[PDB]
């Protein structure tokens, strides 16, 4: 009861803390997948390997 | 535990020695309030005695 509600109750401010830099946090992550997806001549990935 | 020769005073003695186990055992959390992510968090657990 006491550390489990205790630890429920850190998960709540976590969430309250990160979720207004969470949209950006997000949207800065974007940039990895985005690059990796676009910096390479990708073709489907089973048939990748004949490239 | 030093009164030999008595089944008693010898198993009194190995239950006083387990409660004191768990005395020893939990002043570790106080031990290690010096870290930079333990130390606020086990500040902050025991203010919630009045809870």
């Amino acid at each position: 009861i006491l550390l489990v509600n205790l630890l429920v109750a850190m998960f709540g401010y976590t969430v309250g803390i990160v979720q207004e830099n969470n949209d950006q946090v997000w949207k800065f992550q974007r940039y990895f997948l985005v690059q990796e997806y676009c910096n390479r001549l990708n073709i489907p990935f089973p048939f990748v390997v004949f490239a | 535990r030093l009164h030999s020769s008595n089944k008693s005073s010898l198993y009194s003695g190995r239950v006083i020695f387990c409660l004191d186990y768990i005395i020893f055992t939990l002043r570790l959390i106080h031990i290690f309030t010096v870290s930079r992510n333990l130390g606020p968090k086990i500040i902050m657990l025991q203010r919630m005695l009045i809870d």
